[PDB]
Parts: C-alpha cells; structure tokens; sequence
RNA sequence: CGGUCCGGCCGGGAACUCAAAGGAGACUGCCAGUGAUAAACUGGAGGAAGGUGGGGAUGACGUCAAGUCAUCAUGGCCCUUACGACCAGGGCUACACACGUGCUACAAUGGCGCAUACAAAGAGAAGCGACCUCGCGAGAGCAAGCGGACCUCAUAAAGUGCGUCGUAGUCCGGAUUGGAGUCUGCAACUCGACUCCAUGAAGUCGGAAUCGCUAGUAAUCGUGGAUCAGAAUGCCACGGUG
C-alpha cells in the first residue's frame, strides 16, 4: 500500500436474506475456512434473538449494530521520539466492520453453552448497550476526545 | 567415501547372492510354515552360522562413482551432487529443470 | 518385542551353557552375546556378559528368565 | 486379430514423428489403422540439493516425460507386417509389440 | 450406587459411570454391560439393586482397585530387585521406555529446578 | 438436438444438456437435493435461472467429476450459462452482467521449496 | 551470485542431450554407469586426439558411441585400425554390441570443451594465464563467434591468494533461453594447484 | 440409439468429459478522463483472460579471505608392522540445564457413535498386492490382476444427517508406566514401528518479547512421494473448504 493504491473486494451476498453486510459478518466469525458451520451458527444466533426481541432478523442486527459503532479513533504517531494519538474520523465502510468485529470477539469471550448462544446474547446486550462491545466503541470514545488537542 | 568402505559393499554383495538369494531364503520360508515342524527344525540357529555381511539388509546404497552413503536416488544410482552434475551436461535422459 | 516363533540365542553361548551343565560350574563365561533371551537352564550360572568394554558378572536366576542379558550390564556410565 | 504398438520416448517431437512412420506405413500397404492415441505422460518428477554441504532451501527441481502413444493396426495383412518389421525407427523409441 | 472397590458412581451414563474404577476403560465398560444385559446409554436412575449386583459379579472377573494397584506396584519392585535397564530407571525417576534426556522427559523427572 | 454447454472451476469439470419443459435437475444419475448437503451450493446453479426465466420452462441434465461441493456447483453455474448462450446468444448482455460467463482461473498455489505451504514461510529466529 | 548451467538450463530448447537412450527405472541406473564408464575410458585414452563432446543411444540392446573431435584421422587410425581397438573394449564395458561413430568438429577454435582443454594443456605447460585467454578469445572472434567469454579461476601463475579472472569480448546474453550458448568447463592441475577454466560461446539466435 | 443380470456392461457412437501434439488469443489494441498534445495512470467496452492476466524457471558487476579439503577433485603437511586394515560389543539415543524449529493440546466453530456426499497428484516385479478366510486388533494363511488412463496401494478427511455428552480437569487432552502381542530383520536389551487391555501427567489459551501471510493467499482438512529391510510430528509434492 506503500505505490499500489488497491480498491476492495466485493463479496458474495447472503444465501438467505441477500445481505452482503451479513456476508461480511459470517466470514468475520468463520474460523479455519468453515462457511458452512459460520453461517450454521449466525442463522441460529439470528433466529434465538430476532424470536426473543420481536421479529424483524435484519432491524434486530440494525439496533445491536448502531451502538457498537464507532464515529472517531485514534491513530499512532511518533513525531518527534514522543507517540502521539492523531483523533481520525473513521470511515462508513470501517465504521460497520469494527463494529461486527468487536460483537464476534466479545461473544467468543463469553462463557455460554454454545456460539449461536454467546452470540445471540451478544447482540441482546449490545441492542440495549449493556455489554464488552459496546464497552469497546466507549474506550476508543474516551481516547478520541482526551487527545482532543492533537486534531 | 573410503577405498575400504567401497570394498566392504563389493563383499556385502558377492556374499549376498551367493547365500542369502538361493540358499538362505529356503531356510527362513521353512521358520515360517507352521503345517511341517514346529520345534525340532534348527534352521534359525544354522542362519547365525551364514556370514553376517550375507544378509541383503546389511548393504548400504552408495553413489556408484564417489561412494557417497548419504543423499542417494535409486533411479539414477548417483548422489545429488553427482546427478546434478550429470543433469546439467545432458548425461541424464530426458531429464531438464521442471517448472509448474 | 519379537514374534512368538522362536525365542532367539547365540549358538556359541548356547553350546557354552552345554558344557557348563555336564562338566560343572566353572569361572564366569565371557561372552559378548547381550542379543541372547536367558533360558530355564542358565538359572546359577555365572555369565560375563560386555558393556562395551569390560565383562559384567550377572548370577544367573530364575526371574532372570525371558529377559536379555544386556539388561544387566550398563553400557553408559553416569555419575 | 489386431496388432498393438506401445510406443515409449522421453522426446515428445520425436515420438509422434516416429508414430506417423508407423501410421503412414501400415495404412499405405492397406491396413484398417486405429489412432494414434495420445496416453497420459509419467512425469517422474526429483528435488536435489544443491549445495554440497548445508542449505536446506536451495534445491534443484527436475523431471523426466514419459510421453506414450499407442497405434492399433487392425488388418494384419503380410504386405503390412513385413512392411513394418523392417522399418528402421528412433534408437531413443522403446516399441511395444502387443498380439 | 457402590460397586466392587469401595467407589461410589455418580448419576451419569453406565458406560462413563463403570470407567470410575481403576482397571475399567472404554472397553472392559463396555463388554461388562453387553454380558450383564444392560444399556449404556441409561442412567444410575432405575437401575435397581438387582442390576447393580449383576454388574459387581461380572467386574468381579478382573483385578480391578486396590488388588490391581499392589500388582503394577510388585511387577515395578520386581524390575529393581532384578537389576536389569528396565528397573535401574524406575529407580532413577527417568524414562524407562527409551525416550530422550537431553531435552523433554518432564512426566518422569517431574517441574525442573535451575 | 440437446443444447449443449462445458463449466469448469477449480479441479472440477461439468457438462449441461438443455431441452425445453418442466424444471427438473439430474446431477450424476441423481437428485439437486441428494447430492448437494449445502443449500448455498444449491442457490448458485439457480443463480443462471433468475435473469433468465425459468419455472417449469426447460429442463437439464448434468454431470460432474474432480473437485469438491462448491467446485463442482462453480462449474455447473458456467455450464447452465454457456448452454443458455447455445440457445439463444442474445442472452450474453444479462450473463455478463452479473459475471457468470467469466471462467474463474483461481487455481490452488503449488508448494514452493523452502516455504511450508504455498506462501507460508517458516518462523524466523533472530538468535 | 550462483549462475545456471548454460547448457542444462538450454537442454530441450536449443541444445541437445549427450544421451539419447530410453530406459525404465529397472536398468536406467545400469545403463547410467555404463555411459560413466565408457565416456571416461576414451577421455583417457583420446586426450591428445581432441574429443570435445560423446554421445551414447541405445538401440535396443547394443551401443551406439558418436566421438565428436577435432582431429578424427588419429582416432580412426591406419585403416580403422584404432575404431576396431575401442569398438573391442566398449563392448566389453556395456555388454552389449558396440558400434563407433565419428562426427567431424570443423572449426574447434568455437567449441566450448576444446578451448577450454586448450587453456588447461597450455596453462600446465608453464604458458602465462592472460595470454592463453586473450589467444582463446581473438581466435574465437576472428572465426565467426558473435561472443565470447573465458573465465580462470584459483592460484594464476603460481600466486598465494587466488584470484577469478575473465576476458569477454562481444555479446554474452545468458538469459535468453533462444541464444546458441556452448558452454564447457575444464580443470588445469597445475604444480601449485587446480585452475578452473569456464568458456562461454555466443554463436547467435534461434 | 438397439439389448438388459440395471454394472458403460455389450454391439455401437465419435457428440461430450478427458488424454497430448500442433495452432489461435491480450498489444494500452479501442473509447473516455487525468497528464507538458509525451510517457504513463485511472475507468469503461468487448473478451475465458486486461494492463508483466495467475504461478514457476531465469539470480548482472560484485559484497561477506561468508559455507563445503567429510560427496568428489586437489598444491602443501603429517601417519605408513599405523592416523592404514579386519572383527565382536558398545556409542552417536548419555541428562543438573539453556536456546531454536515443530507436532499435539487446553475443548461445545468441540469429543464420541452410526449413516453418508465430493478430490487432486503420485508409487509399483528382490514390487503394489485385490478377493476369500482366520484374529477385537497390529497382522497371518491362501491367492487374482498388473511393469500399469486397464490391476493394486486406497475407505479422502474436513463437510452434511441423527443421537449423545451440557462448561465439569470433564465422554476435553493424551503423556507416562504396568501386562500381553504383531511385523521387518542373522539379531529389536541398550535403541524400531504398530496393535490390544489397563493407567489417565501437565495443560481451562501462555510474561517481557517475537514470527508468517495481500487471494484461491492465510487458516484448516485429508492424500501421495523420495530416502527406506524396517524406521516421518521432518522434508518434497497434491487438492478440498476457504
Ligand atoms: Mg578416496
Ligand atoms: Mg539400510
Ligand atoms: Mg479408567
Ligand atoms: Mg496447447
Ligand atoms: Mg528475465
Ligand atoms: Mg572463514
Ligand atoms: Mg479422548
């Protein structure tokens, strides 16, 4: 990325609601390249929290999503021997990504029955914002406005 | 390798067919068939008497020009030193770098 | 450890335990024969048995029986 | 019955070049002549080290054709065999002769 | 539930229940419940004191606890007192099989010390 | 006669018969359903029987060898779309469209001396 | 760094192999040996009769030994009288049936192994290493070569620390796989040590 | 298409998959924007492929008196009734420890039991060795085919379907050791691999610090090969999912 100046990969939409953000959710949970078990257990995570909130699988994962996301963070810079963090405002395509990211890594921290539990439950915390992601976009928050200065 | 370690495998091989090819071989199918003589046979006491070096299992593979023991290839009978020596000078039949 | 056709001995040893039975118990009987599977009728015999330098006197006996001879002379010296 | 010609050369170039030998003299003396069929090639393929003494990651990787063509001659008709038999082919061409 | 040494199984699955027993693996458990007639896949629960006494007479068979203990420990002792390779290392603490030293032999030798 | 169309992806090799009526689908002597176990390797050969209609309009029959489930459903996607084309040819500008025509060159890396896989290189020691 | 053999790496592309033979993995290594053997008795014994390259094609179970060399009337003697000496003893080492072929080398001043064995036989008669080179290099050019390059390494003219010298006069391109490259090595033994001669010849495209 | 033991299996068909020789094709060629009207870059059309399309082979003059006199070759030196040579047994496998590279883990994206869909690339006559039979098993006896797109090694495993375990040092994890065996080999004590029965360590995710990898890559899941009588968690290679 130093010469090359690359664009990004445009991935395959959902095999079920025709989502390419869902996609994106599935390969972010998927581990040793399991699609098949991946998706397994985001449907089942889907169909235990849309049941046990009130319908609507895509709004569901919309209201969990839009308080695990992040609208400022910062960014490591040695200027002069000193490390400063440079306040960045991220971008809509990273804003969603960190945001899915967090909600997979909090969950696999859990210590529930099952991964299509960990995450179901993930996502009822984070739609309430009551959990360890949405305690990830509130520490990235207070860094962002203490290095206020250095905008 | 040495002038005596390259003799040493000219006699584990003169000893290997004169024995352990015709002779040998009848006597340990014999301390394998369990219908005929299944304690008065001998045959295991009298394959100590045969020369140790007879035994096929005690030869080593050896590049047939330097005597190398190590980083043998039977296709070629050389090391791989001595095979890429060859390779490079066309010695080898059909043989060229390979790319995939 | 091996296959049940035969436990195996050194002919040279064998016809040695031979000629220690009739003739009477002598000396210990240097041998180099570690390979050898003990038998019923080595039982208080002497048998110098090779570490690899000097001859290990082992006294026969009869628990000693299916064992090898070189597991009663230590090959590598540790201290 | 039918004559079957195995043919076997490191050479591709000069396997093929040897089988229209074959093909154009058995179908000149008036024989029924089945392909030449092109079989799958064996590609023996050896990794040397070239270094004499240590460097594990610097190798040489060779690999040795095994290219294989097959001619099945139908009509073994005496103006063909005799035609054939007498054929002077490739010396680097191992010919199979199946009854 | 209590069968043959002194060991009481929990209220789990009867082949995992018999395995409790020092001289019982996935196999004997196995063809102790196939030669007295019973499930492996049914709980303590249900299983009546006329199936428990089946079961201990069947375990009965094989040196199982204690009586198997003393039997491992006499055939190490035995090695010892020998004085072949195989009992001067049971002797030593050190690996006994063939294994390495220089590196890796833990198990035996047990935590290292600087 | 058959309308006739050749897909290929990865290691696998598929071959598409077209004749018009019903909407059946027989792969290697058997059913759509009893040889793939994934619903998503399913959807992917309906993929080419979306921009161009088809209910009960014709019917297919296919077989496939070499490679894996998503390898072989890869293939038969190319195969449907290169027999479509056979058909009618004006219904290149929708296969093009949505990138079904394109044969996917995505061949597996050989393994390379001295890396552990195809790029993976051993860990390095400093000292 | 470490060059390709210019020779190997060209083998099926524009340069031929020295063995022709087909063989299974049963006597491939048998007949490896044989060639082994029989390549280094008429190096032995045709030193002083320029032989630059040796072909050996096994048609069906006989031997078939193309010489190529320079000076062909010393190889083949009063009346075949030194064919029928080799022919005798080749057969001997292979087996099977021997038959001898002599292929003439015309201009031997742009062959890789001749002027390679003519550095070596002029170094090991006290001759200086730059001469015999720049002789090598202005002979070759002078007779058609469209490059040369002559390199000698270790001990020249008798020096404690060794040293890699090289003359190359024209075009050398070693990375076009096209480019007619004959390239030979040959090893002086000298009273102080062993001087490796390497040539290149650039003989043109296609 | 004709005939069915429903097996391409037999007449046949040269359509197709494939096999392997020859050939076409992609060059910023076209269009547009940016740019000194240049070079080039960006985007688009067509196209199976687009900007060296993907991968490999290919490693300039030279640097480090960098590695190899133990592959071999070799100036000099040294031993030459010994630094040579033959043999048996032992050692290279020792074990207070330290470092480097790996494998296997710590588990429910998981363990186990049954059922089951889909590869690629290799090896083979002093060989691969089916089928059948015996043994829980490693194997053994008997014995076809095949020097091989025909026969054999050889059941791909991940995955999918159902059931079970339910956060426990556990139906996780397999070390260590006891008992009995199998095969190869003159011979498995030191010091082989594998099986069966029992044993069930540490480990519940690793401090400071540090490594690989930009796409069919990483991650994971099997498969084959060279060496090799036997002895792979190494190496070399192969595709699956991704
Ligand atoms: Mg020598
Ligand atoms: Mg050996
Ligand atoms: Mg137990
Ligand atoms: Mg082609
Ligand atoms: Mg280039
Ligand atoms: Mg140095
Ligand atoms: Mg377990």
């Amino acid at each position: 990325p130093r010469r090359r100046v690359i664009g990004q990969r445009k991935i395959l939409p959902d095999p079920k609601f025709g989502s390419e953000l869902l996609a994106k959710f599935v390969n972010i949970l998927m581990v040793d390249g399991k699609k098949s078990t991946a998706e397994s257990i985001v449907y089942s995570a889907l169909e235990t929290l849309a049941q046990r909130s009130g319908k609507s699988e895509l709004e569901a994962f919309e209201v969990a999503l839009e308080n695990v996301r992040p609208t400022v963070e910062v960014k490591s810079r040695r200027v002069g021997g000193s490390t400063y963090q440079v306040p960045v405002e991220v971008r809509p395509v990273r804003r969603n990504a960190l945001a899915m990211r967090w909600i997979v890594e909090a969950a696999r921290k859990r210590g529930d029955k099952s991964m299509a539990l960990r995450l179901a439950n993930e996502l009822s915390d984070a739609a309430e914002n009551k959990g360890t992601a949405v305690k990830k976009r509130e520490d990235v928050h207070r860094m962002a406005e203490a290095n206020k200065a250095f905008a | 390798a040495k002038q005596s370690m390259k003799a040493r495998e000219v006699k584990r091989v003169a000893l290997a067919d004169k024995y352990f090819a015709k002779r040998a071989e009848l006597k340990a199918i014999i301390s394998d068939v369990n219908a005929s003589d299944e304690d008065r046979w001998n045959a295991v006491l009298k394959l100590q008497t045969l020369p140790r070096d007879s035994s096929p299992s005690r030869q080593r593979n050896r590049c047939r020009q330097t005597g190398r023991p190590h980083g043998f290839l039977r296709k070629f009978g050389l090391s791989r030193i001595k095979v890429r020596e060859a390779a490079m000078r066309g010695e080898i039949p059909g043989l060229k770098k390979a790319s995939w | 450890r091996s296959l049940k056709k035969g436990p195996f001995i050194d002919l040279h040893l064998l016809k040695k335990v031979e000629k220690a039975v009739e003739s009477g118990d002598k000396k210990p009987l240097r041998t180099w024969s570690r390979r050898s599977t003990i038998f019923p009728n080595m039982i208080g015999l002497t048998i110098a048995v090779h570490n690899g330098r000097q001859h290990v006197p082992v006294f026969v006996t009869d628990e000693m029986v299916g064992h090898k001879l070189g597991e009663f002379a230590p090959t590598r010296t540790y201290r | 019955q039918r004559i079957r010609i195995r043919l076997k050369a490191f050479d591709h170039r000069l396997i093929d070049q040897a089988t229209a030998e074959i093909v154009e003299t058995a179908k000149r003396t008036g024989a029924q002549v089945r392909g030449p069929i092109p079989l799958p090639t064996r590609k023996e393929r050896f990794t040397v080290l070239i270094s004499p003494h240590v460097n594990k990651d610097a190798r040489d990787q060779y690999e040795i054709r095994t290219h294989l063509r097959l001619v099945d001659i139908v009509e073994p008709t005496e103006k063909t065999v005799d035609a054939l038999m007498r054929l002077d082919l490739a010396a680097g061409v191992d010919v199979q002769i199946s009854l | 539930a209590r069968i043959a040494g002194i060991n009481i199984p929990d209220h789990k699955h009867a082949v995992i229940a018999l395995t409790s027993i020092y001289g019982v693996g996935k196999t004997r458990s196995k063809a102790i419940l196939a030669a007295a007639g019973i499930a492996e896949d049914v709980k303590i629960s249900e299983l009546s004191e006329g199936q428990i006494d089946t079961l201990r007479d069947e375990v009965a068979k094989f040196v199982v606890e204690g009586d198997l203990r003393r039997e491992i420990s006499m055939s190490i002792k035995r090695l010892m007192d020998l004085g072949c390779y195989r009992g001067l290392r049971h002797r030593r603490g050190l690996p006994v099989r063939g294994q390495r030293t220089k590196t890796n032999a833990r198990t035996r030798k047990g935590p290292r010390k600087p | 006669n058959q309308y006739y169309g050749t897909g290929r992806r990865k290691s696998s090799a598929a071959r598409v018969f077209i004749k018009p009526g019903n909407g059946k689908i027989v792969i290697n002597q058997r059913s759509l359903e009893q040889y793939f176990g994934r619903e998503t390797a399913r959807m992917v050969v309906r993929q080419p029987l979306e921009l161009v209609d088809m209910v009960e309009k014709l019917d297919l029959y296919i077989t496939v060898k070499g490679g894996g489930i998503s390898g072989q459903a890869g293939a038969i996607r190319h195969g449907i779309t290169r027999a479509l084309m056979e058909y009618d040819e004006s219904l290149r500008s929708e296969l093009r469209k949505a990138g079904f025509v394109t044969r996917d060159a995505r061949q597996v890396e050989r393994k390379k001396v001295g890396l552990r896989k195809a790029r993976r290189r051993p860990q390095f020691s400093k000292r | 760094g470490q060059k390709v053999h210019p020779n190997g790496i060209r083998l099926g592309i524009v340069k031929p192999w020295n063995s022709t033979w087909f063989a299974n993995t049963k006597e491939f290594a048998d007949n490896l040996d044989s060639d082994f053997k029989v390549r280094q008795y008429l190096t032995k014994e045709l030193a002083k009769a320029s032989v630059s390259r040796i072909v050996i094609e096994r048609p069906a179970k006989s031997i078939r030994v193309t010489i190529h060399t320079a000076r062909p009337g010393i190889v083949i003697g009063k009346k075949g009288e030194d064919v029928e000496k080799l022919r005798k003893v080749v057969a001997d080492i292979a087996g099977v049936p021997a038959q001898i072929n002599i292929a003439e080398v015309r201009k031997p001043e742009l062959d890789a192994k001749l002027v390679a064995d003519s550095i070596t036989s002029q170094l090991e008669r006290r001759v200086m290493f730059r001469r015999a080179m720049k002789r090598a290099v202005q002979n070759a050019m002078r007779l058609g070569a469209k490059g040369i390059k002559v390199e000698v390494s270790g001990r020249l003219g008798g020096a404690e620390i060794a040293r890699t010298e090289w003359y190359r006069e024209g075009r050398v391109p070693l990375h076009t796989l096209r480019a007619d490259i004959d390239y030979n090595t040959s090893e002086a033994h000298t009273t102080y040590g062993v001087i490796g001669v390497k040539v290149w010849i650039f003989k043109g495209e296609i």
